[PDB]
C-alpha cells in the first residue's frame, strides 16, 4: 500500500476525541494538515505536524512510468541497511505468470550488505503481460538476524506502439452551417486500441457632458406659452439624464429636485385646461393645434412618472382627431404668437411639417391609453394615424419637399409602421438628400434635420448613425448648445436613442450539436456558449 | 448653519448589511431631527431599491450607527443588473426637516456609490499539490460570509483546463457549508497548469481560484538543496566578495545519504536564457550529506574575461547554479536550480510605503522605513541616516540631519519638526555601514489659505496586539478653536464599525481596543469643524497576525519514530464545536519540481480578509475631502460631495 494522500475526511469535534490511524506502508515523513470550521468562532487551520514514518531496514523500488512491451526492462532493486552489523541476505523475485524473469523462476540471489551501506541487484525481466502485472520481490534474511521486507507494486505496460493525436481546424458563422467530419481513415490504425475523441470550441467573441445638459434644468414660470419653454427642455433633460444614466455624476439630489420641478410644471400647465383639454396659449385666445400636440406628446412621455390621469388625455387626443381634414391633413385654427418655438416648422411649407408633427404626438399618446376600455378611441385614432401616412406618404412621393419636413416625414412613417413601398421611397429620398462627419456654427433648422434623421435611420445603424451623431454631438457640444426649444428636446431623444443603439449587448450563444451513428448506437451532445470555452 | 452628514463605505457589496453612517452638527440642541435613508437608482425612476430605515436622533445623542441590509430580490427588482456603463448605485437620505428649517431646495441628500456582486469568502483546497495523468483528483470547498462564518448559501464548481478551457461544471446548495467532490483527469492532458474555481450561484464576480498543476512524475526518494552562503554578491567596483555555496542531499526520512554532486554554472538575464561558463565544473564526494564549494574571485574573473561580458556589466544578471547529484550505489539522480541569486550593489533593501504623504505643517512630521537584506528575514541593529530638507519659501533651505538604530523588526521611527508656511519637503534615507542604499522621495506642503489642519501621532509606535489599548492624541493647529469636540471614526474591511464623540481639551488622547475585529488593519479617520470647512487627517494602523479564535490544536504522540504498520492516536482540541477537514499529504511531492506553491495558511486567510479594504495609501490628505476619498469613505455634507470611484480597486 504506497499512497499518496490518505487521510481525506471531515468529523465534528468535542474538544476531545482520539481517532487511532493505521499508517500506510511507505518510508516518507507525512505531514498532516487541517481546517476547523467552526458556527461561533469560525476558520482556523492548524499548524502542520510531521509524522516521521520510518523503517531502519528497507528496500526501495522505482518502476519506471511506462515500459514498453517486448523491450528489455531493467530491474534495480537495491537493498538500504542502517544497522550495526554486516547482513548476508537474499534476493529473488517470485515467480509470476506474463513475465519472464531472468532467471526464469524463483532463483535465488546472495549478497552481503556491510553497515551502513547500500548494495543493488541488477534484474532483467523483459515484460510479456497484455496490460498490467503484479510484481512482488522478497529479501530474505539469515539466521544472524531475522530480518526481512517484501515490496509488491503493480507493474503496468503500456499498448502496442506510438500515440497519434489529429487536428481538425474550423470556423463557424451562423451560410454554410452543416459541414461533416469525415470519418477516421488513416491505414496506420491498430486493430486493437483505446480511441479517445475530444470537441474543443472557442467562443472568439470580439457623449454629451451631462455638466452642460444639467443647466437645462429650470423651473416652470410664465403664462401659458413662456410655460412650454421651460417643460420642454425640462423634460427633454430629465428624459436623456435618465435613459443615458448620468444622474450619478450630477450631485445625488438634483434628480429629486427635477422630479419635483416636473410635478410643479405638470400641475401648472394643467390648470390652463379648457372643456375640450387643447391647453390654448390663453383660456380666453383660441387654441392652436400645434400647441396641443406638444402638449399630448410631452405629457405623454412624463406620464410615466407623474400619476396622471390617462382619461383626462384621451379626451385630448379625441379633439385633436376632430381637427382632421379628408386627406387626412391638419391645419392650425390659430397661430403661435411667436414663431421662434417653431423653428423648422415656417418655411415653404407647413401643412406637410404639421402633420408630421402631429402624427408623432398621437404615436406617443397610444401608450398611455388604456388596455381595457376606450377600444372605439383606439380604432379611431388608428384609423386617423392611417389615414395621415396615407397622405405624408403621397406627398412624399410628390417629393421637391424640404430637407425638414423630408426628414420628419421620413421619421413620421417610420415610427408609425408605414407600408414597406413609403417608407422605401422616403429612404431613398432623404438619402438622396444626405450631404456630406460632415452632414447637413449652425442654425436650428439644421440640427432639426439631423436629428429627424437620425431618428429616422435608427428606426430604419450601419456605418451611418454613428458618423452623424459624431456630428451631432459635437455641435451640441458647443457652449450654450441648443439655442431653441423643440431642438433640444428632438436633439435630446435622439442622442439618447443612438446612445441605447450603441450600447447594448446580446446572448452571443453557440450552440452546437455533435451526432453520429455508431455501431454501439446513435449519440448526442450539446454545448451552450452564452458566456467561456467549453470541451 | 447646521448641516447633515453622510457616511458609508465608497463601495457597496450585495447580499450583506450595509454600515452607514449619519451625523448633526451646529444643532441648537433643542430640535429632535427624523428620517430614513434607503438605496434608489435614479435610472428607473427612483424605485426603494432597498427596504426602508430610520435614525430619528436627536442633538444629545448627535451620533447613529445605522445597519442596512441589502436583499438581492429587491436587487434584481431594482434593475441594478440591467445597467449599460458601470454598476453605479445612489444612495440617498430622506427627512422633511432639512427642506422646512434649512430652506434647501430638496428634502433629501445623498451620495454616489458603485456596487459590486462579490460577497463572502469562498477557499478551495486540493488533494495534492503535484498530479501526473491517469489519477483521480479531490477536492472540497468552504463557504464563508463576510464574518466569518459558515456560510449555505448555493455555489458553481467549475474545473479550469490547461489551455483556459472548462472540462466540468456542477451545482451545489451545502447546507453544512462544507462540500466535496472527485474528478478523473484525462490521461493523453499535456503537463502544464490546471485550476479550479468557484463562485455563488446568486454572485458573479465572486469567484475564487486555486492552481494544481499536473506533470509526468514519478516520486523521488530524497531531495536536495543549495543553500548560498550569503543571498547577495556585491559588485560594486575595486571589492569584490567571495562566493561559496553548500550542497545538503537528504532522505525524504532524515537519514544522510552518500554519492557524488556534480555542478555546472552559468548566467542568468531579465528573461531568462541561459548562459554557462565552460571549465568551472565541480564534481565533489558528499560527506555526512554536506558538501562546501566556492570558488575564487581569480578564476570567476578568468571566466568573465574568457566570456567577455565585464565585471561592470553585473547590474541585474542572476548567477545561476545547477546541481546533477547521483546517488551511489542506486544510480538514480535529480537536478537543483538556484535562479534566486542577484548581482546587487547593496546589501539592504529600502522600503517607504508605510511612511505617510502630504505633510502637515505645525506637527512634528513622521518618517517611516523597512530596512531588510535582500531576500531575507528583516534585520536588526543597522543604523539609518536622513538629511531632511525644508523648502521653505521665506529663507534659505535648511538641512536637518538625525539617525537612528533599527528597532529589531526592520521598523524605524524618527519624528522630525517641520515649520510653518513651508514650500515642500525633500529628504534621502541612507541605511547601511558601509554600502548604504540610497532611498530620495519629496513631498509638497498643502496649499495655503485653508483652515487648520489635524494632527495624529501615535506614541508607542508599534503595531499592537490583538487585545491592547492602543492610544491616539489629537491637537489642532492655526486660530481654530472655534469647535467644541473632536469626531472620530474606525474603519475595517470597508465597514463603519465604531463611531464616537470627543470633547476638546488641551491634551486629546483617544483610546481605541483592537479586537479581532480590527485585523488585520484598520483605518482611523478623525475630523473637526472650522467653521464650516471640514478638515481631518487619516492613519492607517496595522494589527499582528496573532492567532486562532477557534483554537485548532493538532499533535501528535511525540516523536517516537513510528513504524510502518503501526497506530497512532491523534490529538486534536477545539475552543467550540466545529469541523475539521484532516489532510494527510506526502513531503516528497514537495522534493518534485515545481514551482512549491505554499499550502494554504493564516497568511492567505488574512490576505483573502483584508481583500476586502477600499481605501489606498498611508493615508493623509490636503483636503477634506481628498482625505476621506483615500481612506475609502464616501462624504457628503450637502455643499462638498464624494466623486465616484473610478474603478474597484484603486
Ligand atoms: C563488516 O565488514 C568490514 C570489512 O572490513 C569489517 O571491518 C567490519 O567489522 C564488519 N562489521 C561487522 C559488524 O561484522
Ligand atoms: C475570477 O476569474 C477571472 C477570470 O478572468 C479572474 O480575472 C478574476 O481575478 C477572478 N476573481 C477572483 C479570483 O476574485
Amino acid at each position: 500500500f504506497f499512497p499518496e494522500n490518505w487521510l481525506w475526511r471531515v468529523e465534528t469535534v468535542d474538544r476531545f476525541q482520539i481517532l487511532t490511524l493505521w499508517l500506510p506502508d511507505s518510508l516518507t515523513t507525512w505531514e498532516i494538515h487541517g481546517l476547523s470550521l467552526s458556527k461561533t468562532k469560525g476558520l482556523c487551520v492548524a499548524t502542520p505536524v510531521q509524522l516521521r514514518v520510518f523503517r531502519e531496514f528497507h528496500l526501495h523500488l522505482r518502476l519506471p512510468m511506462s515500459v514498453r512491451r517486448f523491450e528489455q526492462l531493467e530491474l534495480r532493486p537495491v537493498l538500504y541497511n542502517y544497522l550495526d552489523k554486516n547482513l548476508t541476505v537474499s534476493v529473488h523475485v517470485s515467480p509470476v505468470e506474463g513475465l519472464c524473469l531472468a532467471g526464469g523462476g524463483g532463483l535465488a540471489q546472495q549478497v552481503l550488505v556491510p553497515a551502513g551501506s547500500a548494495r543493488p541487484v541488477a534484474f532483467s525481466v523483459v515484460p510479456t503481460a497484455a496490460a498490467a502485472v503484479s510484481l512482488k520481490v522478497v529479501a530474505r534474511g539469515s539466521f544472524e538476524f531475522p530480518v526481512g521486507d517484501a515490496v509488491s507494486k503493480v507493474l503496468q505496460i503500456e499498448k502496442e506502439g506510438a500515440i497519434h493525436r489529429e487536428e481538425l481546424v474550423y470556423e463557424l458563422n451562423p451560410r454554410g452551417r452543416t459541414l461533416e467530419i469525415p470519418g477516421n481513415s488513416d491505414p496506420n490504425m491498430i486493430p486493437d486500441g483505446d480511441f479517445n475523441s475530444y470537441v474543443r470550441v472557442t467562443a472568439s467573441d470580439p457623449a454629451l457632458s451631462p455638466g452642460g445638459v444639467a443647466s437645462l434644468l429650470r423651473l416652470p414660470r410664465g403664462c401659458g406659452e413662456q410655460t412650454m419653454i421651460y417643460l420642454a427642455p425640462t423634460l427633454a433633460a430629465s428624459r436623456y439624464l435618465d435613459k443615458t444614466e448620468q444622474w450619478s455624476t450630477l450631485p445625488p439630489e438634483t434628480k429629486d429636485h427635477a422630479v419635483d420641478l416636473i410635478q410643479k410644471g405638470y400641475m401648472r400647465i394643467q390648470q390652463f385646461r379648457k372643456a375640450d383639454g387643447s391647453y390654448a396659449a390663453w383660456l380666453s385666445r383660441d387654441s392652436s393645434t400645434w400647441l396641443t400636440a406638444f402638449v399630448l406628446k410631452v405629457l405623454s412621455l412624463a406620464q410615466e412618472q407623474v400619476g396622471g390621469s390617462p382619461e383626462k388625455l384621451q379626451e385630448t387626443s379625441n379633439w385633436l382627431l376632430s381637427q382632421q381634414q379628408a386627406d387626412g391633413s391638419f391645419q392650425d385654427p390659430c397661430p403661435v404668437l411667436d414663431r421662434s418655438m417653431q423653428g423648422g416648422l415656417v418655411g415653404n411649407d407647413e401643412t406637410v411639417a404639421l402633420t408630421a408633427f402631429v402624427t408623432i404626438a398621437l404615436h406617443h399618446g397610444l401608450a398611455v391609453f388604456q388596455d381595457e376600455g376606450a377600444e372605439p378611441l383606439k380604432q379611431r385614432v388608428e384609423a386617423s394615424i392611417s389615414k395621415a401616412n396615407s397622405f405624408l406618404g403621397e406627398k412624399a412621393s410628390a417629393g421637391l419637399l424640404g430637407a425638414h419636413a423630408a426628414a420628419i416625414t421620413a421619421y413620421a412613417l417610420s415610427l408609425t409602421k408605414a407600408p414597406v413601398d413609403l417608407l422605401g421611397v422616403a429612404h431613398n429620398n432623404l438619402m438622396a438628400m444626405a450631404q456630406e462627419n460632415l452632414y447637413w456654427q449652425a442654425p436650428a433648422l439644421w440640427i432639426e434635420t439631423t436629428a429627424y434623421a437620425l431618428l429616422h435611420l435608427l428606426l430604419h445603424k450601419a456605418e451611418m448613425a454613428d458618423q452623424a451623431s459624431a456630428w451631432l454631438t459635437r455641435q451640441g457640444s458647443f457652449q450654450g448648445g441648443f439655442r431653441s426649444t423643440q431642438d433640444t428636446v428632438i436633439a435630446l431623444d435622439a442622442l439618447s436613442a443612438y446612445w441605447i443603439a450603441s450600447h447594448t449587448t446580446e446572448e452571443r450563444g453557440l450552440n452546437v450539436t455533435l451526432s453520429s451513428t455508431g455501431r454501439n448506437g446513435f449519440k448526442s451532445h450539446a454545448l451552450q456558449l452564452n458566456n467561456l470555452e467549453e470541451e | 448653519k447646521p448641516r447633515l452628514l453622510l457616511f458609508s463605505p465608497s463601495v457597496v457589496h450585495l447580499g450583506v448589511p450595509l454600515s452607514v453612517g449619519v451625523q448633526l452638527q451646529d444643532v441648537p440642541r433643542g430640535q429632535v431631527v427624523k428620517g430614513s435613508v434607503f438605496l434608489r437608482n435614479p435610472s428607473r425612476n427612483n424605485v426603494p431599491c432597498s427596504p426602508k430605515v430610520d435614525f430619528t436622533l436627536s442633538s444629545e445623542r448627535d451620533f447613529a450607527l445605522l445597519s442596512l441590509q441589502v436583499p438581492l430580490k429587491d436587487a434584481k427588482s431594482c434593475g441594478l443588473h440591467q445597467l449599460l456603463r458601470g454598476p453605479e448605485v445612489q444612495l440617498v437620505a430622506h427627512s422633511p426637516w432639512l427642506k422646512d428649517s434649512l430652506s434647501r431646495t430638496t428634502n433629501i441628500q445623498g451620495i454616489n456609490l458603485l456596487f459590486s456582486s462579490r460577497r463572502g469568502h469562498l477557499f478551495l483546497q486540493t488533494d495534492q499539490p503535484i498530479y501526473n495523468p491517469g489519477q483521480r483528483v479531490r477536492y472540497r470547498v468552504f463557504a464563508l460570509d463576510q464574518k466569518m462564518r459558515p456560510s449555505t448559501d448555493t455555489i458553481t464548481v467549475m474545473v479550469e483546463n490547461s489551455h483556459g478551457l472548462r472540462v466540468r461544471k456542477k451545482e451545489v446548495y451545502m447546507p453544512s457549508s462544507i462540500f466535496q467532490d472527485d474528478f478523473v483527469i484525462p490521461d493523453i492532458s499535456e503537463p502544464g497548469t490546471w485550476k479550479i474555481s468557484a463562485r455563488f450561484s446568486d454572485g458573479l464576480e465572486s469567484n475564487s481560484s486555486t492552481q494544481f498543476e499536473v506533470k509526468k512524475y514519478v516520486l523521488p526518494n530524497f531531495e536536495v538543496k543549495i543553500t548560498p552562503g550569503k543571498p547577495y554578491i556585491l559588485t560594486v567596483p575595486g571589492h569584490l566578495d567571495e562566493m561559496q555555496l553548500d550542497i545538503q542531499a537528504r532522505y525524504i526520512y532524515g537519514k544522510p545519504v552518500q554519492g557524488v554532486a556534480y555542478v555546472r554554472f552559468g548566467l542568468l538575464d531579465e528573461d531568462g536564457k541561459k548562459t554557462f561558463f565552460r571549465g568551472l565544473e565541480s564534481q565533489t564526494k558528499l560527506v555526512n550529506g554536506q558538501s562546501h564549494i566556492s570558488l575564487s574571485k581569480a578564476e570567476f574573473q578568468d571566466a568573465l574575461e574568457k566570456l567577455n561580458m565585464g565585471i561592470t556589466d553585473l547590474q541585474g544578471l542572476r548567477l545561476y547554479v545547477a546541481a546533477a547529484i547521483i546517488e551511489s550505489p542506486g544510480g538514480e539522480m535529480e537536478e537543483a536550480e538556484l535562479t534566486s541569486w542577484y548581482f546587487v550593489s547593496s546589501p539592504f533593501s529600502l522600503d517607504l510605503s508605510k511612511t505617510k504623504r502630504h505633510l502637515v505643517p505645525g506637527a512634528p512630521f513622521l518618517l517611516q522605513a523597512l530596512v531588510r537584506e535582500m531576500s531575507g528575514s528583516p534585520a536588526s541593529g543597522i543604523p539609518v541616516k536622513v538629511s531632511a530638507t525644508v523648502s521653505s519659501p521665506g529663507s534659505v533651505p535648511e538641512v536637518q540631519d538625525i539617525q537612528q538604530n533599527t528597532d529589531g523588526s526592520g521598523q524605524v521611527s524618527i519624528p522630525i519638526i517641520i515649520p510653518q508656511t513651508i514650500s515642500e519637503l525633500q529628504l534621502s534615507v541612507s541605511a547601511g555601514s558601509p554600502h548604504p542604499a540610497i532611498a530620495r522621495l519629496t513631498v509638497a506642503a498643502p496649499p495655503s489659505g485653508g483652515p487648520g489642519f489635524l494632527s495624529i501621532e501615535r506614541p508607542d509606535s508599534r503595531p499592537p496586539r490583538v487585545g491592547d489599548t492602543l492610544n491616539l492624541n489629537l491637537r489642532a493647529v492655526g486660530s481654530g478653536a472655534t469647535f467644541s469636540h473632536y469626531y472620530y471614526m474606525i474603519l475595517s474591511r470597508g465597514q463603519i464599525v465604531f463611531m464616537n464623540r470627543e470633547p476638546k481639551r488641551t491634551l486629546t488622547s483617544v483610546s481605541v481596543f483592537v479586537d479581532h475585529h480590527l485585523a488585520p488593519s484598520f483605518y482611523f479617520v478623525a475630523f473637526y469643524y472650522h467653521g464650516d470647512h471640514p478638515v481631518a487627517n487619516s492613519l492607517r494602523v496595522d494589527v499582528q497576525a496573532g492567532a486562532c479564535e477557534g483554537k485548532l490544536e493538532l499533535s501528535v504522540d511525540g516523536a517516537k519514530q513510528y513504524r510502518n504498520g503501526e497506530s497512532v492516536k491523534l490529538h486534536l482540541e477545539t475552543d467550540s464545536l466545529a469541523l475539521v477537514a484532516l489532510g494527510a499529504l506526502d513531503t516528497a511531492l514537495y522534493a518534485a519540481g515545481s514551482k512549491s506553491h505554499k499550502p494554504l495558511n493564516m497568511g492567505k486567510v488574512f490576505e483573502a480578509m483584508n481583500s476586502y479594504d477600499l481605501g489606498c495609501g498611508p493615508g493623509g490628505g490636503d483636503s477634506a475631502l481628498q482625505v476621506f476619498q483615500a481612506a475609502g469613505l464616501a462624504f457628503s455634507d450637502g455643499d462638498q460631495w464624494t466623486l465616484s470611484r473610478k474603478r474597484l480597486s484603486c
